[PDB]
């Protein structure tokens, strides 16, 4: 399969006045792992990050082309982008390639810069948005990530409780996938601060 | 067609067709726009030459989307091109971003179109200055855009016949936290300075913009404001 | 697009727009070029509050070929960029690098096509292109708005280029050629006819371009005054 | 058709472009826009021609435009033409960033717009853009930079320069007082207000911004009306203190 | 004058002066004559030399086996309009395997040359043709012009001093249809030298002949080729 | 097809067979598989005959057009580069073309393998076509940098001959050229089967 | 003000008219057709001794059997010379043969009135250049003239430039149809020396010839210095 | 699905003598296992000194002959002379190669007179690779005729045999006997035998009969 | 089939390519060079389909050289790599997709040494070490074993030796000789070709 050529895993999650986003660090080509620090999560503002799984060239291309449009928006408008607006910008960007699409399944996670209420969503390769009040997953271990997320997720979690939930959900999912892992990285987005951590994950 | 600019620089260094287009605006039927604290007003003279004209048919005060509205002084046909285009530009923003277009951003986009006809091949510029009311974050917006393609955010202003008198009238008589009740009354008083005749619900047109978007006021709604003058 | 005939023949057989482009050259800063055996040199005429680097009128086109210009500085920059593009595009098509004749012929061809194609006025510049060929022979050519080109031993273009060329016609002897120092002195003498207010650069056999700073320039100002 | 053609893209008999010169006369009427380089920063200070009681003040600026994260510019001429050119500058900055994943160097961004402005003088039969721009920025190659451009598509790098109403009077005044290599942003801010006092002094009529590098990242900020008004009173006191002695 | 420069500009007289100016390109161009019998069609051309050292100008051109032309005007428009005829002939031989009717070819010239007379920034074809050709309807002489008008002819002349030729031809019309080839060529030659003054007359250098009919394809005769035809009658 | 080329002390040898072959049938016994662009530049041919003929004639056109423009004969590097660019513009189109461009220029003696894919290799020794491998065997075994002119001709002649012996799609005649400082010289158009009969009788 | 494709009342294009006027400004060139070969001579008109004499190519090789001399706008000519050079090798590619001198001249003559404003990709004005083609094909040695109109014709002898009027009178007296090539070469340099306001020498002119046996040859300093005598 | 080609067959042949050039063919046109027509000769006259044989797909043959006929005129109009035999063969290569990616399925053999007066044959493949030959067979029976022509005209695998050139008497008789042998063994060769003979005097055509089954 | 390798250091980047130009079963050239000089402090090592490698590499080379001539300063290894990625990414969904695998080794004055990796898909990855070809499947685990971030260049060549010697022992393809080059402060430096 196309998505599984490079593989990868991305996840986002909600708590009380905070959102988390996380992803594996493997860049590989089929069987062969190449590097163990490949960026799949990219900043799109202070309290707004986007995570991109699947085909690695399109992970990088969509990130770059989205930043192109983001920077034009922020200069034109004179503000930071709202999270729901960035979803639609991705949806527009991906659906422009409807019959020749970028093989990536984005996952957005951020706080609204006016109200600071949590927001998460994910999109398919052709840019169909899906907003949830709980979590979103994307990667070769989607099935594995869903089963962890569904069981482990609780509503109204504090920043420390959210970190433990999303980390254990990632770690155990990517440990049952051959083409995901080689480290995990996790960003805890709060109002006051962004707390990025990398986990002691399996390296096989 | 003709692939050369009709608007060009004179030895003085002035784009002569733009100043000539401003003369077409300056000699147009007058129009006024006022920004209250809680809302925005747009009012204009709709005095046609005879009682034969059906007053309900065509409108000067026109909507662009559900939260932005529009009015002009100068050329009527030129105005209708800008209304149709502005309406498209609003949807082209809403389709992409899934958010109601900012009023600043609508003006900037229509300004770019108005600039296009001061340079591109075989076309004069528009003989129109637009007044663009709106509501974005949770607060009012009023903008002018004139034939050049330059735009100015106004608290209040006037256009057309006796625009100099309307502007000075407004300057002293406008307060920066007026109620929308009062601003609608002020806009009609600004028009009554420049008017030639007895005013009615038919021969003027008013629209408003607030919390629940933009709309055109009905004749009976205007008639209530005309009763206490 | 604009299909108007810009450049046309007059009653007396003149291309007036090309002739007016040559008037735009004669107002621009006095550029001078000189050839030698081992070295080839270019120099230009000159506010206190400027970056000298940005208004530099000596420009490298490839590793082996550079040029000077005189006339409209905006018009110059497009010819230089399209020359720079053609230099690398030449290597892409036939591997071997550009001879000074080929790039001059291209700039000439580009200038000529603007004197004859619809919609476009001519380039208001003359250039002085210099460098070393494949075999290693030194070269100096000169183009103008019409798109004619000719090799030179030395030449001037810009303000008072008659009085500089009159000076160069006399002074270009075999004595001034011999050494690298003596060829550079000749350029400064020529610019001192019309002219810290001298831009100056050099090209040697296998080496690339090298601009001389005002400290290096004022060394040769002392070596001229003795004689 | 041939009768109606203005012919904007031709040499006049003297050997020069009429519409280019006539566009520079339009700039000579427009507001006094200047820029000053320093050791620890770069500034732009402009005359604010949009001045009325009833103007709203939506935007963070009026004549100043941000372009990239490490760059900004101000203008003088027809403001509508400036909105086109600034939009295109922003597009170029991101087009470079998409390609190389570094910020565009300041000279490269200025040459890119100036190649477009020059095209309107050479071909298409179109009138030129009647705008001179003053650019400020930082890059890894040359650092703190100031550039000028004009409707011809010609640019230059400056230590300090001016465009607009009383252009020449301001530049000669800057040629006296500017010291090369020795100027800081605090000393440059004093000279900016000194020159605008000559040409044009309430803070509604002035508009200033400062590009600086603080902690490995560029910082572009407009000054508020409290910052400008205290700098006006410091000039009025320093002017009056010399007058007595 | 205001109505002189563009082909689109109608004059107040009801005339287009750029057509009428393009007609003068034919008149100042050299003389040539064309005529037909029951069996043949002949073109005769006075070839104008530049100087007396330089060789004489080629005035009769080949189009097909069954059609050829003689020219008068700008040589580039002659060659352009010749190649159009050559190509439309080639199309008909390709498509139908049958030579293109001469009247139909002449209609396509009129259609083509008319187009630029109605369009701005364009000009009429500065050239008039006499077109000799044989088909299922026997031999033909057709004329064409810069105005895009075309004429079927018993005979015609065009060029410098060609009024003299037209007067000769209008007398001997009923003779032409009965003539043999040698008598028909001799008639065309006598019409041509009537255009010349009394001082100078026809030689093998300054005359070209072009002949097509039932037996013969469009052959062109220039130098020693011509010598048979001239040696018959030569006085006045 | 079997073509070969090698540099040595006295310039560059270039030898080709002459068989053309539509399937197992022999289309033609004697085809000329060398193009003579100018006196100082040759081009061997292998693969599709029409591609080889057209594209190397188009090289020659451009080489001739280079002489008229610049007023000097084209280099072997530039000519080999120009053909590979023609092949690069028609990549993925099923062109089959396996030339070697031999010449002499200011840079010295030059030899370039140029390919249908866009491949372009400067080297001392090369061989192309179906008999490629069999030519290399004989050529490499008896090679020296310091051969005499006659010993060089014996190597190239034998190498094509033993290749045509094994390869079904090579045969006919050996067509051997010799490049020098003062342009190429045609050495011989020797029949291959007469040479193979000669070498059999030597044992 | 008027269009480029505008006829005068006399019945001829103004821009073509004015393109003939441009050749008068150009420097003079002579070509003489003989049975033993076509010679071609031209003045360089060197404005300075700093200017390199060898880099004013006013006679050039079109092919091994054809040359072309030019007068008028030198830059305008190089477009037409390259198109001729392309045409000959395009003909060699397609037909495996040399073009005639007429066929080459005709190909260049087709480009003469390919100018105009509306309906265009293309040239605004004509080429202000007269060309003297001169070569040897299957029909013996041939010399051909061309002008900005597109009119082209064979010439026994002809000149073009500032003293075209003056030189053609000298060619009338000097030319004989049964003469030799070496007489025709020396005839040109006599006729050129008169009309030049500079003095004739090996650096100041270009000569070139084409014979049946020999290819296009442009004469060197040493070969010009030998002929100089007369 | 739609196939744009079909095999109509027939054989062509050309020989170059010292003072002549034979170009011959059969007259059978086939499709499948039926005969379209018995009077469809594959020889086409181009100029007084040049003739072409064309066999394979007949739709391309008709078109390609009509292209050559059209191009001959276009050359004569431009250059004021007929194309030489070598110049036609060079031109044909470019026309066949211009359809490299959708071939003219036509085996061409040109035969006629070069500029030096002698015989000149040019053989082709469908995409335009060519060479000058003394002799060549083509079309359906190419394989049958060619090795006999190699034997009798080339003198191949023969010793103590003087290599005498071909008289037009001998070559005409050879062309009759080879096409008789092809007609016997090839289904697509038959009915009749067109033989065009190109000498300096002109073209003349014979028609010997063949097997009609 | 071909083979590339890069080893980033503290202040340098070692690189090496094989020198076989293969065709069908024949080793046409033993001395072929697969490294392309982009800048004074940058090498592009390129491997893949026969005509695609050189055409792509040279297109990039000339545009990097054009950037130098236009602006008076060369591209950084980061800028050059993303430029290489941008071209290969745009060709990917087009008529002419280049099947090329490549390493871009370089040295910036500010940022220090950098080794970049890129497959034919145009996924760009900065790495401390990397390798292309079937040889990478044997040699990458040797780099995992013995590489440290503080490796000296003379030791890094002895590490390279163990990778290249493993190809002679285990890899079925010949690959007898290898090009070797170091980049640092002082630009590109040729080194002795590791023959056997
Ligand atoms: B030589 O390469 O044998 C030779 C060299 C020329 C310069 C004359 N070329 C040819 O003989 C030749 C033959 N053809 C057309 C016929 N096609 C093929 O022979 C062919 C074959 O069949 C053997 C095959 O294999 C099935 C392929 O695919 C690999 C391709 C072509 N053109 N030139
Ligand atoms: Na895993
Ligand atoms: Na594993
Ligand atoms: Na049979």
């Amino acid at each position: 399969s196309i998505m599984s050529y490079n593989g990868g895993a991305v996840m986002a999650m909600k708590g009380k006045n905070c959102v988390a986003i996380a992803a594996d660090r493997r860049f590989g080509i089929q069987a062969q792992m190449v590097t163990t620090d490949f960026q799949k999560i990219f900043p799109m503002g202070d309290r707004l990050y986007i995570g991109l799984a699947g085909l690695a060239t399109d992970v990088q291309t969509v990130a770059q082309r989205l930043k192109f449009r983001l920077n034009l928006y922020e200069l034109k408008e004179g503000r930071q982008i709202k999270p729901y607006t960035l979803m639609s910008m991705v949806a527009n960007l991906l659906y422009e390639k409807r019959f020749g699409p970028y093989y990536t399944e984005p996952v957005i996670a951020g706080l609204d810069p006016k109200t600071f209420k949590p927001f998460i969503c994910s999109l398919d390769l052709i840019g169909c948005p899906m907003v949830t009040d709980d979590f979103v997953v994307s990667g070769t271990c989607a099935e594995q990530m869903y089963g962890m997320c569904e069981s482990l997720w609780e509503p109204n979690m504090d920043p420390d409780h959210l970190f433990e939930t999303i980390s254990q959900a990632m770690l155990n999912a990517v440990d049952r996938d051959a083409v995901s892992g080689m480290g995990v990285i996790v960003h805890i987005i709060e109002k006051d601060k962004i707390t990025t951590r990398t986990l002691k994950a399996r390296m096989d | 067609g003709y692939s050369f600019s009709l608007t060009t620089f004179s030895p003085s260094g002035k784009l002569v067709q733009i100043e000539y287009a401003l003369a077409a605006v300056a000699g147009g039927a007058p129009s006024v726009g006022i920004k209250a604290a809680n809302g925005v007003v747009l009012a204009t003279e709709k005095k046609q030459k005879s009682i034969l004209y059906d007053e309900r048919s065509v409108h000067k005060v026109e909507p662009i989307t559900k939260h932005i509205g529009l009015v002009y002084s100068g050329m009527g046909p030129d105005y209708r091109v800008l209304v149709h285009r502005a309406r498209k530009l609003a949807q082209q923003y809403y389709l992409v971003y899934q958010e109601p277009i900012p009023t600043a951003q609508l003006v900037q986009r229509v300004a770019s179109v108005m600039q296009e006809y001061t340079q591109s091949g075989g076309v004069r510029p528009f003989g129109v200055s637009l007044l663009i009311c709106g509501w974005n974050e949770g607060r009012p917006y009023l903008f002018q855009s004139d034939p050049s393609g330059a735009y100015f955010a106004w608290k209040a202003t006037a256009m057309g016949k006796n625009y100099v008198n309307g502007k000075t009238f407004l300057e002293k008589r406008y307060n920066e936290d007026l109620e929308l009740e009062d601003a609608i009354h002020t806009a009609i008083l600004t028009l009554k300075e420049s008017f030639e005749g007895q005013m009615t619900e038919d021969n003027i047109e008013v629209g408003i913009c607030n919390e629940a978007g933009f709309r055109r006021l009905t004749p009976t709604e205007v008639k209530d404001y005309l009763a206490a003058i | 697009s604009y299909d108007r005939a810009i450049t046309v023949f007059s009653p007396d057989g003149h291309l007036f727009q090309v002739e007016y482009a040559q008037e735009a050259v004669k107002k621009g800063s006095t550029a001078v070029g000189v050839r030698g055996r081992d070295i080839v040199v270019l120099g230009v005429e000159k506010a206190k509050l400027q970056d000298e680097r940005t208004v530099r009128k000596i420009c490298a086109l490839d590793d082996n070929v550079c040029m000077a210009f005189a006339g409209l500085t905006a018009d110059a920059r497009i010819v230089i960029n399209r020359a720079r593009v053609e230099c690398q595009s030449h290597r892409l098509t036939v591997e071997d690098p550009v001879t000074v004749e080929y790039i001059t012929r291209y700039i000439a061809s580009l200038k000529q096509r603007y004197t004859q194609s619809n919609g476009r006025r001519p380039f208001g510049i003359s250039a002085l292109i210099v460098g070393f060929d494949f075999d290693g022979t030194p070269r100096l050519y000169q183009t103008d708005p019409s798109g004619t080109y000719h090799a030179w031993k030395a030449n001037a273009i810009g303000r008072g280029a008659k009085s500089v060329r009159e000076f160069l016609e006399k002074n270009y002897t075999d004595e001034a050629i011999e050494t690298d120092d003596l060829t550079i002195k000749l350029v400064i003498k020529a610019l001192l006819e019309v002219v810290k207010n001298i831009e100056l650069a050099v090209m040697r056999r296998d080496q690339s371009l090298k601009i001389l700073n005002p400290e290096e320039i004022e060394k040769y100002v002392a070596e001229i005054e003795k004689e | 058709s041939r009768r109606y053609d203005s012919r904007t893209t031709i040499f006049s008999p003297e050997g020069r472009l009429y519409q280019v010169e006539y566009a520079m006369e339009a700039i000579g009427h427009a507001g006094t826009c200047l820029g000053i380089l320093a050791n620890d920063g770069v500034l732009l200070a402009a005359e604010r021609r949009n001045i009325h009681k009833l103007l709203d003040e939506v935007f963070f600026s009026e004549k100043i435009y941000k372009l990239n994260e490490d760059m900004a510019c101000s203008v003088a001429g027809i403001t509508s033409d400036a909105n086109v050119l600034t939009n295109e500058l922003r597009l170029i900055a991101q087009r470079y960033l998409l390609q190389y994943q570094e910020p565009i160097p300041c000279e490269q961004l200025v040459t890119a717009l100036c190649d477009i402005k020059q095209a309107y003088t050479q071909f298409g039969g179109k009138r030129p853009f009647g705008v001179s721009l003053l650019y400020i920025g930082w890059d890894k190659h040359y650092g703190f930079q100031l550039y000028q451009s004009d409707p011809s598509g010609n640019y230059g790098g400056w230590k300090a320069t001016c465009i607009g109403n009383n252009s020449a009077a301001a530049v000669s005044m800057l040629k006296q007082d500017y010291k090369e290599g020795e100027m800081t942003l605090k000393s440059a801010l004093a000279l900016a207000i000194k020159v605008l006092n000559k040409t044009m002094l309430s803070a509604e009529k002035v508009e200033i911004a400062t590009l600086t590098r603080e902690n490995g990242k560029t910082v572009i900020r407009v000054l508020k009306q409290k910052e400008v008004e205290q700098l006006i009173k410091k000039h009025e006191e320093e002017e009056a203190k010399a007058e007595r002695e | 004058n205001q109505y002189d420069n563009d082909v689109t500009v109608w004059s107040p007289q009801g005339r287009i002066h750029q057509i009428e100016y393009a007609m003068e390109a034919v008149k100042q161009g050299s003389a040539t004559v064309g005529l037909k019998s029951k069996t043949h069609a002949v073109l005769v051309a006075l070839k104008r030399a530049q100087s007396e050292l330089a060789a004489h100008q080629k005035k009769i051109l080949h189009v097909d086996n069954h059609i050829g032309i003689s020219i008068a005007g700008l040589t580039a428009d002659a060659r352009l309009l010749c190649n159009f005829m050559r190509q439309e002939c080639l199309d008909s031989r390709f498509v139908f395997d049958r030579p293109l009717p001469v009247s139909r070819l002449v209609s396509l010239i009129g259609s083509k040359t008319q187009i630029p007379t109605q369009r701005y920034g364009r000009r009429p074809y500065g050239v008039g043709l006499l077109i000799a050709g044989y088909d299922d309807m026997g031999p033909h002489i057709f004329q064409t012009c810069p105005s895009a008008n075309y004429f079927d002819c018993r005979a015609m002349s065009i060029g410098a001093r060609s009024q003299s030729a037209r007067t000769y031809l209008e007398r001997h019309m009923s003779e032409f249809m009965e003539c043999n080839l040698n008598e028909l060529v001799k008639h065309g030659l006598r019409a041509l030298r009537e255009t010349l003054p009394a001082e100078q007359d026809l030689t093998t250098k300054n005359v070209s002949i072009g002949i097509v009919g039932k037996d013969l394809e469009f052959t062109i005769y220039d130098d020693d080729d011509v010598s048979p035809f001239l040696e018959g009658l030569e006085e006045r | 097809t079997t073509t070969l080329a090698f540099k040595f002390q006295h310039g560059v040898i270039a030898a080709v067979d002459s068989r053309a072959s539509a399937g197992s049938y022999i289309s033609a016994l004697r085809v000329n598989k060398v193009i003579e662009i100018n006196p100082y530049l040759l081009g061997t041919m292998s693969g599709c005959a029409a591609d080889c003929q057209y594209w190397e004639r188009l090289l020659a056109k451009e080489c001739r057009l280079y002489y008229l423009r610049n007023g000097e004969r084209i280099s072997v590097s530039a000519a080999s580069k120009l053909l590979s660019n023609m092949m690069c513009q028609y990549r993925g189109m099923g062109l089959s073309m396996g030339s070697m461009i031999c010449g002499w220029d200011k840079k010295g003696p030059g030899l370039y393998y140029v390919d249908e894919h866009g491949t372009r290799l400067s080297g001392n020794m090369f061989s192309t076509g179906s008999g490629n491998t069999y030519a290399y065997g004989v050529m490499d075994s008896g090679y020296r940098p310091n051969l005499s002119p006659e010993e060089a001709y014996d190597l190239g002649r034998r190498a094509i001959a033993y290749a045509t012996h094994r390869d079904s799609y090579s045969g006919g005649v050996v067509n051997m050229y010799h490049m020098k400082e003062d342009g190429w010289v045609k050495v011989e158009s020797t029949d291959v089967s007469d040479l193979l009969h000669q070498y059999r009788e030597a044992n | 003000d008027r269009g480029v494709n505008t006829f005068s009342p006399e019945g001829r294009l103004f821009q073509v008219e004015y393109a003939i006027e441009a050749i008068k400004l150009g420097s003079t060139a002579i070509g003489i057709q003989t049975s033993e070969g076509v010679c071609l001579a031209v003045e360089k008109r060197i404005t300075s001794p700093l200017m390199e004499p060898s880099s004013i190519e006013k006679i050039v090789e079109i092919d091994a059997h054809i040359g072309c001399a030019m007068s008028g706008l030198i830059a305008d000519a190089k477009t037409l010379i390259d198109k001729a050079r392309v045409e000959t090798q395009n003909h060699w590619f397609t037909y495996n043969e040399t073009m005639t001198v007429e066929s080459v001249t005709q190909a260049v003559s087709n480009l003469a009135l390919q100018f105009g404003e509306e309906d265009a990709d293309a040239m605004s004005r004509p080429f202000g250049v007269a060309l003297l083609f001169g070569g040897v094909d299957e029909k013996g040695p041939q010399l051909f003239h061309m002008d900005p109109s597109g009119t082209f014709v064979q010439c026994d002898a002809r000149a073009i430039g500032s003293a075209s009027e003056g030189a053609q009178s000298s060619l009338q007296e000097v030319y004989h149809k049964s003469m030799t090539l070496k007489e025709a070469i020396k005839s040109s340099l006599i006729i050129l020396k008169q009309v030049m306001e500079e003095k004739l020498n090996a650096t100041n002119i270009e000569l070139a010839t084409v014979q049946p046996g020999q290819n296009f040859h442009m004469f060197t300093k040493e070969e010009l210095e030998e002929v100089i005598k007369d | 699905r739609f196939s744009p080609y079909v095999f109509n067959g027939g054989t062509i042949l050309a020989i170059a003598g010292e003072d002549f050039a034979i170009v011959a063919s059969d007259t059978r046109l086939s499709e499948g296992f039926s005969i379209h027509t018995r009077d469809s000769p594959k020889c086409y006259k181009l100029t007084d000194k040049t003739v072409i044989g064309c066999s394979g797909f007949h739709g391309d043959c008709l078109t390609l002959t009509k292209i050559i006929e059209a191009r001959l005129k276009m050359y004569k109009h431009s250059n004021n002379k007929a194309m030489t035999t070598g110049a036609i063969a060079a031109m044909l290569s470019t026309i066949l190669y211009s359809r490299r990616f959708f071939p003219y399925y036509v085996y061409n053999i040109i035969g006629g007179l070069d500029e030096e007066g002698k015989g000149a044959v040019y053989s082709f493949d469908p995409v335009g690779s060519y060479q000058r030959d003394s002799f060549k067979a083509g079309g359906s029976a190419s394989a049958m005729l060619q090795p006999l022509l190699d034997n009798q005209v080339g003198f191949k695998n023969m010793q103590n045999v003087e290599h005498v050139p071909l008289s037009l008497d001998r070559a005409m008789r050879l062309v009759k006997d080879v096409f008789i042998s092809a007609a016997e063994r090839d289904v697509y060769t038959g009915d009749a035998l067109r033989i065009c003979i190109v000498t300096k005097e002109g073209i003349r055509e014979e028609t010997v009969s063949l097997r009609k089954d | 089939m071909e083979y590339l390798i890069g080893i980033q250091g503290p202040d340098y980047v070692l690189v090496a390519s094989d020198r076989v130009a293969a065709s069908n079963i024949v080793q046409m050239k033993d001395d072929h060079d697969k490294m392309f000089k982009m800048s004074e402090k940058i090498l592009l090592l390129c491997v893949g389909e026969a005509g695609d490698t050189v055409q792509f590499a040279e297109y990039i080379q000339k545009n990097v050289q054009l950037y130098k001539m236009r602006n008076g300063y060369e591209l950084s290894p980061t800028a050059a790599a993303n430029f290489t990625r941008r071209n290969l990414a745009d060709c990917l969904r087009s008529r002419t997709p280049y099947h090329v695998n490549l390493l871009l080794a370089g040295y910036d004055e500010h940022e220090g040494p950098a080794l970049y990796y890129m497959d034919y898909l145009a996924a760009l990855a900065k790495a401390p070490f990397a390798a292309h070809g079937y040889g990478a499947f044997l040699t990458l685990s040797i780099l995992d074993r013995y590489y440290t971030p503080t490796i000296s260049r003379e030791r890094a060549v002895e590490l390279l030796r163990k990778c290249l010697e493993e190809l002679q022992k285990r890899f079925i393809l010949n690959l007898p000789t290898f090009s070797v080059r170091i980049i640092d402060k002082n630009g590109i430096h040729d080194l002795d070709n590791i023959s056997f």
